[PDB]
C-alpha cells in the first residue's frame, strides 16, 4: 500500500538476502586465516543476525580484511533495515495522529 | 593451530568389553570434534559427528561424548570388525587438524595356526622360476617363527616372510613364508618342509611336498 | 553411488610433478568444499589443503612445504590437485574428501597411491598355488595366488570376481630387486572345491591391467 | 512432608528390565527438573539424566552406555525411568532429585536399591538376641536381633518403631549362599529392661515384609 510499509517489506527481504551471501562470503573470506573461527556455515549465518542486529556476543568474529569488509556490510544493512521499521511505524502513527485530531 | 593429542597409541581390549578412545585438544573447542574409522588398507569413515552425535549406517554400540578439551569416543561390546585406527578431527578453528590416531586390538583365544605349503606352479616354472610358498593362517598370539628345510637341512637363504596385520573378522593373525629358488636350484632337491613354532604347542606343526 | 572417484595409482620420476583426479557425484552445492589428505605408509592422516569448486578458492596447510596446487572443474565436477618436482618424501595415498561447510569430512575417495621412483613399471605374473597330491585335507581346504614381479604398488587381489569375501587373507607385499611380491590366500569348505570355481582376480592400476586365475587342481 | 517418593527395592534377572517411580509432593513448578543419580555400593555419585515434566523432555549423560529411558506424569505428579537389559554392572541404588531449574539438587527421594541378579526373593529369618544367665550386667545392657537368609538388599532395622535410636548399631549384611546375613544391636540401660520393653522392627522391601519381634530375657 503505502511507500513506508512496501520500503519497510523490502529492506526486510533485502536483508535476509545479506544475510545469506554475508555467510556465505564471511566463511570464503575467514578459511585460510590460522585461528578464524567464523568458518563454517550454520554459524556464519547466526553471527549474521547477530551482527544485524548488533548484539554482537563475541561467539564468533572475523579476524581478516575483507571478512570484516563483510562484517560492516552486514551491520550496516541492519541498522538501516531496523531503522527504515521505526521511520514506516512513526508514519503511520503520525496519519493516525493527524485523522484524530481532524486534520 | 589446533594440536589433537590421541594415547594411549594403542588399546588392547578383550572380545565384549567396552573401550574408550581419548583426544585432547590444545585448547578449548566445544564439541566441534569428529571421528573416522580407517581399517587396514580402507579409506576413513566418518563415526560421530560434533562429538556425540550419531550417523546414518553406523552401530549403535559407537558413541562418543565430551566438549571444551577432552573428547572420547566409546564402543561399547568390541567385536572383530571394530579392529582399526581411529582418529579425531577438529573444526573449531582453521586450519583443520588430525589426531595422530589410535590402534584398537583384541586380545582373544590362543589358536594354533593352520599350516598350507605350496609346490611352485608349471606356468612360474616354464619361467625357470620356482617359489615354494607356506602359508601360518589364523593364529594367535601373533609371536610365531617359521622354519624351511631341503632334504632334512635347514635353509635360510632365498626366504622372505610377509604379516598381515590382526584380521578385523576374527582377531587372528596369519603369516606367508615364500622361499624362491632358481628352477636349476629347485631341481637338485627332493623334499622341501614348512615348520612353524608357536606359542600353542611344544612340537611344530610341519608340512611337506616331494618333487617327484 | 561411490561419490569421489580417485585414479588408483601415479608413478611420477623425482623430479617431476603429477595432476591428481577427483571427480565427484551425489548432491553438489555452492557451499561444498574438496579436501585433500595425505597419508605416508603407516603413519596418520595430514591435511593438504581445500578448494571450493563455486568460487574456486584454495586454502592450504601452512605447516608443510608447498607442493600442492588445487583447481576445480565446474562443468565435469571434477577437482584436481598438481603436485610438483616431488622426492621419496612425497610417496604416500592422497585422499580427496568432501565437507558440506560444516565441517566434518562425510565421504571419502578411495585414495590414489602416488609412488615417487625412477624404476619402471612392471606388470605383475599371477600364478595359482593349489595343494600338492600328499597333501591331507579336513573340512577346509586353502588355495591361493601368488602376485610377484610387479611395480609400483599397489595391487587388488579379489576371489570370484569379488562374491567370494569370507576366508581370505591378502598378505603385504615385499619389495625387492625394485619389484613386488605377495600372495592371497582363501579357504572354501573342500567339499566345495573343485566342484565350484575358485578364481582369483589381480588388477595393478599402475599398468591398467586386470588378469584371472583359475585354481584347479594338481594333474 | 517426604518430597519425593521411591520404593525400597527391585530384584531384577539379568538381561530384563525395571521401571523405577518417583513420586512428587510439596511445590511444582513448571520450571522443575527430576532428576536420576546412580551409586554403586561403596563407589561416588553418578549422574544419569533429567526430565522436565512441564513439557516431558529428557537428557541423558553422554558419558555412560545409555539404559535408561525417562518419562513423566503430569496427573499423578509422578516421574519414570526405565532401565532395560541390565547386568551385574547395574546393580546400585538409584536416587531421584529435584531442581527448581537454578543448579543444585535441594531435595532428595530415599533411594530404589536394585539388584541384578538370577537369585530367587527371600524375606528374612528374625531371631532375638538375649544375654545368657551367666552373662553379668553394669549400668547398661546390650540386646540384638539377628536377621539371617534373606533376598535381596536391603533391610531396614528400627528398634520400638523408631523411637529407641540412640545406642544403635545395624552392621553391614554378608553374602553367603545367595542368602544375606545381618545383625542389629542396641544398649539401654540396665535398669529399664526388662521393665521397659523393647523390639526390634525388620522391613524387607523386595518382599514387602515388615515382622516384629520383641527381646525377652531368656527363660
Ligand atoms: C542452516 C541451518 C543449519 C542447522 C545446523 O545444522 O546447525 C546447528 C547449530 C547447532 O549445532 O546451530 C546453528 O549454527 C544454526 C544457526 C541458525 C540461525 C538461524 C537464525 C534465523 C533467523
Ligand atoms: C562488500 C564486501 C565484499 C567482500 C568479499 C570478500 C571475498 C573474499 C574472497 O577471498
Amino acid at each position: 500500500s503505502a511507500l513506508h510499509w512496501r520500503a519497510a517489506g523490502a529492506a526486510t527481504v533485502l536483508l535476509v538476502i545479506v544475510l545469506l551471501a554475508g555467510s556465505y562470503l564471511a566463511v570464503l573470506a575467514e578459511r585460510g586465516a590460522p585461528g578464524a573461527q567464523l568458518i563454517t556455515y550454520p554459524r556464519a549465518l547466526w553471527w549474521s543476525v547477530e551482527t544485524a542486529t548488533t548484539v554482537g556476543y563475541g561467539d564468533l568474529y572475523p579476524v581478516t580484511l575483507w571478512g570484516r569488509c563483510v562484517a560492516v556490510v552486514v551491520m550496516v544493512a541492519g541498522i538501516t533495515s531496523f531503522g527504515l521499521v521505526t521511520a514506516a511505524l512513526a508514519t503511520w502513527f503520525v496519519g493516525r495522529e493527524q485523522e484524530r485530531r481532524g486534520h | 593451530d589446533i594440536l589433537l593429542t590421541q594415547s594411549p597409541a594403542i588399546l588392547s581390549v578383550s572380545p565384549g568389553e567396552r573401550v574408550s578412545f581419548s583426544c585432547r585438544a590444545s585448547q578449548s573447542i566445544g564439541t566441534d570434534i569428529h571421528w573416522y574409522q580407517q581399517r587396514t588398507n580402507g579409506s576413513p569413515r566418518l563415526l560421530i559427528k560434533y562429538a556425540s552425535e550419531s550417523i546414518s549406517g553406523i552401530p549403535s554400540r559407537f558413541s562418543g561424548s565430551g566438549s571444551g578439551t577432552d573428547f572420547t569416543l566409546s564402543i561399547n561390546s568390541v567385536e572383530s570388525e571394530d579392529i582399526a585406527n581411529y582418529y579425531c578431527q577438529q573444526s573449531n578453528r582453521w586450519p583443520f587438524t588430525f589426531g595422530s590416531g589410535t590402534k584398537l586390538e583384541i586380545k582373544r583365544a590362543d589358536a594354533a595356526p593352520t599350516v598350507s605349503i605350496f609346490p611352485p606352479s608349471s606356468e612360474q616354472l616354464t619361467s625357470g622360476g620356482a617359489s615354494v610358498v607356506c602359508f601360518l593362517n589364523n593364529f594367535y598370539p601373533k609371536d610365531i617363527n617359521v622354519k624351511w628345510k631341503i632334504d632334512g637341512s635347514e635353509r635360510q637363504n632365498g626366504v622372505l616372510n610377509s604379516w598381515t596385520d590382526q584380521d578385523s573378522k576374527d582377531s587372528t593373525y596369519s603369516m606367508s613364508s615364500t622361499l624362491t629358488l632358481t628352477k636349476d636350484e629347485y631341481e637338485r632337491h627332493n623334499s622341501y618342509t614348512c615348520e612353524a613354532t608357536h606359542k600353542t604347542s611344544t612340537s611344530p606343526i610341519v608340512k611337506s611336498f616331494n618333487r617327484n | 553411488q561411490v561419490q569421489l572417484q580417485q585414479p588408483g595409482a601415479e608413478l611420477v620420476k623425482p623430479g617431476a610433478s603429477v595432476k591428481l583426479s577427483c571427480k565427484a557425484s551425489g548432491y553438489t552445492f555452492t557451499s561444498d568444499w574438496i579436501h585433500w589428505v595425505k597419508q605416508r605408509p603407516g603413519h596418520g592422516l595430514e591435511w593438504i589443503g581445500e578448494i571450493i569448486p563455486s568460487y574456486g578458492r584454495a586454502n592450504y596447510n601452512e605447516k608443510i612445504q608447498k607442493k600442492a596446487t588445487l583447481t576445480a572443474d565446474k562443468s565435469s565436477s571434477t577437482a584436481f590437485m598438481q603436485l610438483s618436482s616431488l622426492t621419496s618424501e612425497d610417496s604416500a595415498v592422497y585422499y580427496c574428501a568432501r565437507e558440506r561447510g560444516d565441517g566434518y569430512f562425510a565421504v571419502w575417495g578411495a585414495g590414489t597411491t602416488v609412488t615417487v621412483s625412477s624404476a619402471k613399471t612392471t606388470p605383475p605374473s599371477v600364478y595359482p598355488l593349489a595343494p600338492g597330491s600328499a597333501a591331507q585335507t579336513n573340512s577346509m581346504v586353502t588355495l591361493g595366488c601368488l602376485v610377484k614381479g610387479y611395480f609400483p604398488e599397489p595391487v587388488t587381489v579379489t576371489w570370484n570376481s569379488g562374491s567370494l569375501s569370507s576366508g581370505v587373507h591378502t598378505f603385504p607385499a615385499v619389495l625387492q630387486s625394485d619389484l613386488y611380491t605377495l600372495s592371497s590366500s582363501v579357504t572354501v569348505p573342500s567339499s566345495s572345491w573343485p566342484s565350484e570355481t575358485v578364481t582369483c582376480n589381480v588388477a595393478h592400476p599402475a599398468s591398467s591391467t586386470k588378469v584371472d586365475k583359475k585354481i584347479v587342481p594338481r594333474d
